[PDB]
């Protein structure tokens, strides 16, 4: 009962699952958005340039 | 390939129950992407995928 009360009014317990969910999520965001970079083009539209 | 007011793209276009206001003209995600459009010819919100 105690850790069960313990899990239920505590956020933190969780942290290892949560932190490598969100570090996963964080490196998709990042990769997803390297494309806006330009890196000297007129836009980073394959097409439009 | 929907070109929508010179916004270029390419998907499917759906039926979205999004609420969109009348100044806004786009929509975008988590990651800066493209993912509704309101059609000027009619009032309505096209999603994309
Ligand atoms: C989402 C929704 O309810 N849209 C309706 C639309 O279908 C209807 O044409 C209009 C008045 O006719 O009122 C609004
Ligand atoms: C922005 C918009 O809603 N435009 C339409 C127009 O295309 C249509 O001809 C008219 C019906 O008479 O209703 C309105």
């Amino acid at each position: 009962g105690k850790i069960q009360d313990s899990l239920s009014s505590t956020a933190s317990a969780l942290g290892k699952l949560q932190d490598v969910v969100n570090q996963n999520a964080q490196a998709l965001n990042t990769l997803v958005k390297q494309l806006s970079s330009n890196f000297g083009a007129i836009s980073s539209v394959l097409n439009d340039i | 390939n929907f070109n929508f007011n010179g916004l270029t793209g390419t998907g499917v276009l759906t039926e979205s129950n999004k609420k969109f206001l009348p100044f806004q003209q786009f929509g975008r995600d988590i990651a800066d992407t493209t993912d509704a459009v309101r059609d000027p010819q009619t009032l309505e919100i096209l999603d994309i995928t």
